């Protein structure tokens, strides 16, 4: 609220929240946010009317409104504002998909069906998920995604940089039968998405959080990758690049294993560094633990990509499903290593 | 009628086996076992069936119209199978043993748990009193061993102690005073609690890694490294074949059913890992 | 906010009057609109005497009573006899809430002694004798919500409901 | 089963890391950590144990240098070569030993404190040595891990 | 009275039409009902109770020719009941106790309603805690190549229970009691088998709520079909309704009759009952009359166990 | 014939006493055995109220009181509030039925009436908190049924089912 | 109150009066379980006196005196200065445990002063000579245990047992 306005107006509304502030009083702290707009008034020179009675009142009411039952009130503009956001947001996913070779089933603004080949299956989500916040590098068309917004020569249209998305990955052979495997895909962007829960925090404190992943399945191979670890996905500029920062290390750990730097017994080898490595309680154990690791495949000559130690404590939990997942963040990366190679 | 007759029996490893489910769990392990509802490494009634008849339609070519007819057919296949396999699930399996005690020596042991002997009792009772087949000792010693669920018992032995699969120290206690071998291999067996039992098992299993060399400058083709599982020689499974009555049933459970010892189950059999010893309970 | 009150609906004519309100709150219970009978409270797990009229409350969830929240105040008179409750009103179990309450309510609720005097067995009854179906509509529907014969010329919907959307679990002990 | 081992190895070690500086006797602990395992269950764990023993200082330097260790904080263990570097690993052992009820501290304690029961402390551990082995194998490759990866 | 059902293994209720290798570009695949159909049930009771010389036409004729009026299936654990439930799409194991609050609950107000039914479906629900789906994958294999044949891969949600899992019916005469009491018997898709253990009970029928569960799959008559579909509200507060099939008659090896109904686990206002009884020709309600000894129209209140027909 | 008695279980340990002597009676419906908490009742209709503790009713099958049927008369100094009624066993809804059914119940109920005062914010809440669950052992499971810790060495289960068997909507404020 | 009481085993027979609860009750901390006798807690850091046996307090760790356990207290014409003392029962070092005990101990050490007059010249001393045994199986088993000569006719277990252990260190002076 207090950075939805643009000016001096600010003030009024924030004091005006604090008036709200613990019950404070209505009826009496209507004077120290009224010397200002009675100040503003008498500021100008053809004022008519004031009944700053009934209108700080009313202004009062609006947010207290707001606050008691919990949501910000809907008017029609917010609706066509997130429908257009959604209708631009689909323009640009359906040149991500041309983009990566895929051919689209339905996407429709919020959701996508498409089909891609599986070596550009995790560029796209990457890309994706960064897109439907408005933050990419590329040109789609006569659209120019700029930081939360959409640049579209000259005309800034919003995006949805609040809003998660989940995403499904099915593996499937091209004789699998289309109903279990559209089902599949379905079941788990349904369940998985109401059912899991891994560690976020917001405000310094390590909560929960469920939405906002990807999963993926390889005939039997379930991995999860969480795709904000902040659960005000976005609330500066700067967060902007955060998402999807865990598919871009899985994709560069990819990059190393197919020119012949690591060894996939990567992929067979985390298990025994697990245990040692979830007990573990400092950072930079953890760090050279890791990196030790890896230096068992060895990733490198000196070497140089290590895991950006945002990664660990990260724990995946599920409400007691079929689905069976690692409870840490890079088993789940080396999963989704193992699913994404075992369909190619 | 309508499974009138039932023969349970012993599926022992003569090597290690491979009943593959292609990726079809969690672990580390990319060629897993087939996996019971508990984890615990089973043998589908499918595979088990599809390679006994197999095998049953090599080695007996002139009796291929009794198998047929006992195990299904391959075209005309609206003529129900008068013979059925249940799933084959893991009875006992071999581990290390680092005894501490009993002044007898043994460097492997038998291990369950009582989650196995919980199923197995489960195919044992809906057998016996139901069919006419008599074999009531076998789930006499299975109760009695069911008994004492919750602690780690040693059976026919002198333990009371020991280290299992290099990692594991347990402390054992004999049954009552003795009681007759379920196994006839002169080995003990320890049932173990279902926690610790379980440990001592997916620590009994084989899970090598494998590779395939690049044929000219003999080093490791890029990605040709993977991992399988294999259920270790000995290891011991539990099935039946329930029989429903008919005159070639007589056939199948008199000239074939009597001359089946070894056969091939699984995959890999190029690395050797299928052959297999079934023991009727009948003897 | 407003006090509303306890009444059950059988073939039994013997409650018209004691809720001494005839028009009572901006609010309204149960209003109609020339569909039926709508916004009935339906209570769980207390049978009825239906003769001599004290609902002895039993411990078996599947009997009910199918009441109305009764405008207005218990005639003040009585409630060293009933119970009564002030609920935070999202409790009460109403039937195709037409409208919207702003779950504030007090309710007083007759009562009866547990009657340890006989053993207890319950029966199921439904409205029968259409014409005692009117005349129920007469003694105690009409005074409390006159809106019917005000607005209402049709009576082939809003008497013939009541025909089976209330059934109860009666004593007879 | 073992699963706190590797929380028992924090509070345990407490230092053999920072503490153990000058990078001699501080880098030296991983041959501790490698070999002594290969050691440990090539040759047996009771001759590993004589081994470490015969390089402890055990007067009351090499007696009590440790058994702070069990109180207050972390033991800058400089002294001498590694014989304070050594008795930590001593300390270590029967740290595990003792926080796993193998064998108990009013023994322990009572055992390294009149040198007639020194001796049959390690008359004891020669019984225990198959189970203590077989237990301490994942607390030990745990600090064998930590060696390659931190020390 | 009561006869309880115990699978010695994963079982396969399969839920669709075909499951073999018709394509030849194409795997097949089959996913395992969670409970019975009562045609499954019935038809194994009537396998064991076979007569050579009766029938031959409308199955159920001969079927019912030998049955009692077959009361729906539920799961019991370890003497323990659990009792299905069913919304769009979803499907739930819960026990007695939960369905007390559910019809005030789905008249609870919009956000209190979705989330106490919400929690009724994902920590309430005991299914995957005692049932769950065990993948399956088979092949072919071509005797000359001792390779896979073409494509001939299929795969088969199993029924895998991690517990001890009985599945209940309770059924009225008693010389059929003790004429199959532990039969060994192939109850189920794809040969699986479970044993038959019969114990004689009692529980109460004449019951009528305002609400029922269905413990069985309601048949609709497809005469009263849009007088259904025009207004579902009237019958059903939550479940699903379905495209059904029969199932598979065995004696002449057809697919039985494709007919609408009401999936079990779905909760059917009484409304329902007369409606019913109040749509239907003598001649159908012959055929239903049977369709109903099978045990298809069978409610459980959420009260009590309350045992209930529809149309009896 | 006996006569039993549903005594709550809230948070509180308000459940040390509700009988004089140890057992008493002759028999017992409800049973401790190896496998479950065999025979509870859950009531319906009502709340708890963990300190001052007793019932506090608040109408609807959402509320619920979960309690056990014991043999014992209610401390001989009041039954003024406690319910005393008779029911013929089969409106006795038991959760996991296993024993014998009596036909002639007879129950005594710990209870204060409503009493009207404050908004019944009515919360449920779990049977947790291992520290405040364990020392309930031989005070709410031996102080009337001194059958367990007798031949079961099996109560780490039938307190599994402790974590979950008790439930209810308390009164808090 | 949980109470104990301490009574050394040296050759010397001098604890034959300070008995009061030979039995007295259904258990002791030491016994016999056909595999040793169990349980024997010492005390470390005390010498015995042959003249007026009883423990005296040194500061040497190891000058230690094994001592049997049982459920005693020594008839109350004693403890007026003995070592009258109550315990966690976990901080006790207690040789072959094999039952452990109830965190809290009214134990009693037959205490001497600490007598500056001489200094001490101690000598661990190990018992043999079965002349001096003998006495021993009436003269404190018979005394005290429930099970004596009940279970023991196969005497050799708490002979080399009692042999094997029970050391001491004494000021032999
Ligand atoms: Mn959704």
């Amino acid at each position: 609220l207090v950075n939805a306005g643009s000016g001096s107006i600010v003030d009024y509304v924030k004091t005006v929240l604090k008036c709200i502030r613990e019950n404070l009083n209505k009826c009496s702290c209507a004077e120290k946010i009224y010397s200002n707009e009675v100040a503003k008034v008498m500021f100008r020179v053809n004022v008519e009317k004031a009944n700053v009675e009934e209108e700080v009142k009313n202004s009062l009411e609006y947010f207290e409104t707001i606050l008691n039952e919990g949501r910000i009130i809907v008017t029609p503009a917010w609706h066509v504002s997130i429908s257009s956001a959604l209708n631009r947001g689909l323009l640009v996913e359906l040149e991500l998909v041309n983009k990566h070779k895929g051919f689209v089933i339905y996407a429709g603004g919020d959701d996508l069906l498409a089909m891609l080949p599986v070596d550009e299956v995790l560029d796209f989500i990457k890309e994706s998920r960064r897109a439907f916040a408005g933050f990419g590098t590329e040109k789609l068309g006569n659209m120019c995604l700029e930081n939360g917004f959409v640049r579209i020569n000259n005309a800034y249209y919003p995006s949805l940089p609040i809003v998660g998305r989940s995403y499904s990955v099915i593996i499937a052979h091209y004789a699998d039968p289309l109903f279990f495997v559209i089902n599949d895909s379905y079941n788990l962007l349904e369940e998985g998405k109401e059912i899991i829960r891994y560690r976020v925090m917001y405000n310094g404190e390590y909560k929960d959080a469920k939405k906002d992943v990807a999963i993926f399945r390889y005939q039997g191979l379930t991995s999860v990758i969480p795709l904000s670890l902040k659960r005000p996905i976005v609330s500066s500029v700067s967060d902007f690049n955060e998402i999807a920062s865990i598919i871009d290390v899985i994709l560069e750990l990819k990059k190393r294993i197919d020119e012949g730097r690591i060894s996939v017994s990567l992929l067979y080898d985390y298990e025994k560094y697990k245990h040692l490595i979830v007990a573990s309680d400092e950072k930079y154990l953890t760090e050279f633990l890791v990196k030790d690791w890896i230096k068992r495949n060895s990733l490198r000559k000196h070497v140089e990509f290590t895991i950006d130690e945002k990664l660990y404590g990260v724990r995946l939990t599920i409400e007691n499903y079929p689905i069976k997942i690692p409870n840490d963040l890079i088993s789940n990366i080396v999963y989704t290593l193992r699913i994404i190679y075992g369909g190619e | 009628p309508y499974y009138a007759f039932a023969e349970p029996f012993f599926i022992h490893a003569i090597t290690h086996l491979h009943v593959g489910s292609g990726s079809s769990v969690e672990e580390e392990i990319a060629l897993p076992f087939q996996r019971d509802e508990l984890g615990y490494p089973t043998i589908y009634a499918s595979s088990l069936k599809g390679a006994i008849k197999s095998f049953l339609l090599k080695e007996f070519p002139d009796k291929r119209d009794v198998i047929y007819k006992v195990l299904g057919e391959d075209e005309n296949p609206e003529e129900a199978s008068l013979g059925t396999f249940l799933d084959a699930i893991l009875f006992a399996i071999p581990s290390r043993i680092i005894e501490i005690d009993s002044a007898k020596p043994y460097v492997w042991v038998y291990v369950t748990t009582y989650e196995l002997l919980k199923k197995v009792k489960l195919y044992l009772d809906s057998i016996s009193q139901l069919s006419n087949a008599s074999f009531s000792n076998l789930k006499n010693k299975i109760d009695t061993i069911l008994a004492k669920e919750g602690k780690n018992i040693t059976l026919d032995s002198d333990l009371k102690s020991a280290i299992l699969n290099e990692d594991f120290y347990v402390e054992l206690e004999a049954l009552n005073n003795k009681i007759p071998s379920i196994i006839n291999a002169g080995v003990p067996l320890l049932v173990l609690e279902d926690s610790i039992g379980r440990e001592v098992i997916n620590r009994s299993l084989i899970r090598v890694r494998r590779i395939r060399i690049d044929r000219d400058k003999k080093v490791v083709e890029t990605g040709g490294l993977w991992s399988e599982e294999y259920v270790p020689m000995k290891t011991i499974f539990f099935s039946v074949l329930l029989g429903k009555e008919s005159k070639e049933s007589a056939i199948f459970a008199s000239c074939i059913l009597r001359n089946l010892r070894y056969v091939i189950l699984g995959g890999k059999e190029t690395i050797g890992k299928g052959i297999v010893e079934l023991r009727w309970v009948k003897d | 906010s407003t006090q509303r009150e306890y009444v059950f609906i059988p073939i039994t004519n013997s409650i018209t009057i004691d809720v001494k309100i005839t028009i009572g709150g901006s609010d309204h219970i149960t209003n109609i609109d020339e569909r039926g009978i709508h916004n009935v409270l339906v209570i769980t797990g207390y049978a009825v005497d239906e003769k001599n009229g004290r609902l002895v409350p039993t411990l078996d969830p599947c009997d009910y009573v199918k009441g109305i929240l009764v405008a207005g105040t218990p005639q003040q008179a009585q409630s060293n006899d009933f119970l009564t409750l002030k609920l935070p009103a999202n409790k009460l179990y109403l039937i195709r809430k037409k409208g919207n309450i702003s779950d504030d309510l007090k309710i007083y609720i007759p009562y009866s002694s547990p009657d340890a005097r006989n053993s207890m067995k319950t029966k199921p009854v439904s409205i029968s004798d259409d014409t005692i179906v009117n005349n129920i509509i007469k003694e105690v529907f009409d005074k409390i919500y006159n809106i019917t014969q005000k607005e209402k010329v049709k009576i082939e919907k809003v008497k013939e409901d009541i025909k089976e959307l209330f059934s109860y679990y009666a004593l007879e002990q | 089963l073992y699963e706190e081992d590797y929380k028992l190895a924090l509070e345990a070690f407490k230092k053999v890391f920072n503490a153990l500086t000058h990078y001699g006797a501080k880098q030296a602990f991983r041959s501790r950590a490698r070999d002594l395992v290969e050691e440990i269950y090539n040759s047996g764990f009771i001759p590993t144990f004589f081994y470490i023993i015969s390089k402890a200082e055990l007067n009351s330097d090499s007696l009590d240098s440790l058994i702070s260790l069990f109180s207050s904080d972390n033991a800058i263990l400089r002294g001498s070569d590694e014989n304070v570097s050594y008795s930590a690993y001593l300390f270590i052992i029967l740290y595990y030993l003792i926080k796993r009820g193998i064998i108990e501290q009013k023994f322990l304690i009572q055992a390294l404190r009149c040198e007639k029961t020194r001796l049959d402390l390690i008359d004891k551990l020669y019984n225990l040595a198959p189970i203590i082995s077989a237990k301490i194998r994942t607390y030990l490759l745990a600090i064998k891990r930590l060696s390659e990866a931190l020390i | 009275k009561r006869v309880l059902i115990k699978p010695l293994e994963p079982l396969m209720f399969r839920s669709q039409g075909e499951f073999e290798p018709l394509i030849t570009g194409s795997h097949t695949a089959a996913q395992s009902l969670i409970i019975p159909r009562p045609s499954t049930i019935a038809g194994m009771l009537g396998y064991i109770l076979f007569n050579k010389s009766s029938g031959t036409g409308d199955w159920l004729s001969d079927l019912t020719n030998l049955l009692a009026t077959i009361y729906g299936t539920f799961i019991e654990t370890n003497g323990e009941y659990l009792f299905p439930l069913r919304m769009g799409n979803h499907l739930a194991l819960v026990d007695q106790q939960h369905l007390i609050n559910l019809p005030t609950l789905l008249e609870k107000e919009y956000e209190r309603r979705e989330k106490g039914i919400y929690e009724l479906f994902y920590d309430k629900n005991k299914l995957f805690q005692i049932i769950n789906h065990q993948d399956r994958i088979g092949i072919s294999i071509d005797k000359s190549t001792r390779t896979v044949k073409e494509h001939y891969l299929y795969s088969a949600r199993y029924l895998a229970f991690k517990k001890e899992v009985n599945y209940v019916i309770f059924i009225d005469n008693d010389a059929i009691s003790d004429k199959i009491n532990g039969k060994i018997v192939n109850f189920g898709g794809e040969n699986r088998i479970a044993k038959l253990e019969v114990d004689d009970y009692k529980v109460d029928t004449s019951i009528e709520e305002e609400y029922y569960l269905a413990l069985s799959p309601i048949l609709i008559p497809d005469e009263a079909l849009d007088n259904f579909l025009d207004n579902i509200s009237d019958y059903v507060a939550m479940g699903k309704v379905d495209k059904i099939s029969l199932g598979f008659d065995i004696a002449n090896t057809k697919r039985k009759e494709m007919l609408t109904a009401i999936l079990e686990g779905s909760i059917v206002k009484r409304s329902i009952i007369d409606f019913i009884k109040n749509e239907i020709k003598n001649d159908l309600r012959y055929r239903f009359s049977k369709y109903e000894k099978i045990g298809y129209n069978t409610l459980m209140s959420l009260c009590k166990l309350a045992l209930r027909k529809i149309l009896s």
